[PDB]
């Protein structure tokens, strides 16, 4: 089996320089063109370029010289793509792909990597606040804002896992520097309040666990 | 570069349904048009090459047809697992240029948003910032446009918005809405107003919250 495997989300700070990298396996990682796509996370695909990496020669698209430099090891078969002078702008999904067709080519891409996620911040590890949502029917709707942190993602479950049904969590929004998302739960009116219910909210990246209950206000 | 258009970014259509997403590109492109399925977890696969050509492992109810500037993707009988976005790319001329993606959804019966809305919690006070937030949720179809009023005021400023993709069990979307002010701001007024207007009304759909209450 083909297998292009691409490193880790990555978050760089503005200015810098990233590397990044897709190793191969499952074929002759030398007889084949590999090419770098970008996902800007709105819109479609972008060609970034390729490396034959039987001879290390390179092809790049006009509006990424400058920018992307493409690389090669054939003992690790693996290909690395260093993106320099990073803005908000190079912040996306980045996607190697194999080339069909050998040397000779055919401008068709038959296995792709995973996508390595790029994200350029200036913002730091921090964790988020997590306010209730509680309103003031046979149903009720309850919620949580999750506010301001840096990195994605963020976790969020209630009443651990037992309420799943009727639950929505919205993807993460940014806004000066940092995320807020939100989620909601929806629940019969005969248990809430009269039972408890509760978010828990887990932020991977800063070791933070908070667990809010949802109080009614008056 | 050539550019590759395809017809449209959102297609509705229901299991067993024939489903066919055409693009079209600025030049002749000689047949060197791929189809790409992207999933939403971000995988991408090969499915079409060469117009026509079936890659090995994709299941034979993809098919490719098309010559010239124009080509389409058909899947014969939808499943599933195959409600997904789709990329066309052309590999006439460099730099290889790919369409801007047709996402398949599950068609299904309108379905008015149920509206909720929420004022700032006492801790979020505290910290000197007031969000109100109101959720949008399990309407259909995915089309919708939210107002904020403050006392009657419309206000576009400080409002953030965030989708779900089509839920899996009941084919419906969900939006949640957040109006953002200083505490000082949020003081200095009652009433609170989410507004949408959605296919299944003609009048707009309205949550308010009111600090009088």
């Amino acid at each position: 089996a083909v297998q292009l495997q691409e490193s880790g989300t990555v978050l760089a700070r503005p200015g810098a320089s990233v590397k990044m990298s897709c190793k191969a396996s499952g074929y002759t990682f030398t007889s084949y063109w590999m090419h770098w796509v970008k996902q800007r996370p709105g819109q479609g695909l972008e060609w970034i370029g390729a490396i034959y990496p039987g001879n290390s020669d390179t092809s790049y698209n006009q509006k990424f010289k400058g920018k992307a430099k493409l690389t090669a090891v054939t003992s690790t078969s693996t290909a690395y793509m260093e993106l320099s002078s990073l803005t908000n702008e190079d912040s996306a999904v980045y996607y190697c792909t194999r080339e069909r067709g050998l040397y000779y080519g055919s401008s068709s891409f038959d296995y792709w990597g995973q996508g390595t996620t790029l994200t350029v911040s200036s913002a730091e590890t921090t964790p988020p606040s997590v306010y209730p949502l509680a309103p003031g029917s046979s149903m009720v709707t309850l919620g949580c804002l999750v506010k301001g942190y840096f990195p994605e993602p963020v976790t969020v479950t209630w009443n651990s896992g037992s309420l799943s049904s009727g639950v929505h969590t919205f993807p993460a929004v940014l806004q000066s520097d940092l995320y807020t998302l939100s989620s909601s739960v929806t629940v019969p009116s005969s248990t809430w309040p009269s039972q408890t219910v509760t978010c828990n909210v887990a932020h991977p990246a800063s070791s933070t666990k908070v667990d809010k209950k949802i109080v009614p206000r008056d | 570069d050539i550019v590759m258009t395809q017809t449209t970014s959102s297609l509705s259509a229901s299991l067993g349904d024939r489903v066919t997403i055409s693009c079209r590109a600025s030049q002749d492109i000689s047949n060197y048009l791929s189809w790409y399925q992207q999933k939403p977890d971000g995988t991408v696969k090969v499915l079409i090459y060469y117009t026509s050509k079936l890659h090995s492992g994709v299941p034979s109810r993809f098919s490719g047809s098309g010559s010239g500037t124009d080509y389409s993707l058909t899947i014969s009988n939808l499943e599933q697992e195959d409600i997904a976005t789709y990329f066309c790319q052309q590999g006439n001329t460099l730099p290889p240029t790919f369409g801007g993606g047709t996402k398949l959804e599950i068609k299904r019966a309108d379905a008015a948003p149920t509206v909720s809305i929420f004022p700032p919690s006492s801790e979020q006070l505290t910290s000197g910032g007031a969000s109100v937030v109101c959720f949008l949720n399990n309407f259909y179809p995915k089309d919708i446009n939210v107002k904020w009023k403050i006392d009657g005021s419309e206000r576009q400023n400080g409002v953030l918005n965030s989708w779900t993709d089509q839920d899996s069990k009941d084919s419906t979307y969900s939006m949640s809405s957040t109006l953002t002010l200083t505490k000082d701001e949020y003081e200095r007024h009652n009433s609170y107003t989410c507004e949408a207007t959605h296919k299944t009304s003609t009048s707009p759909i309205v949550k308010s919250f009111n600090r009088n209450e």
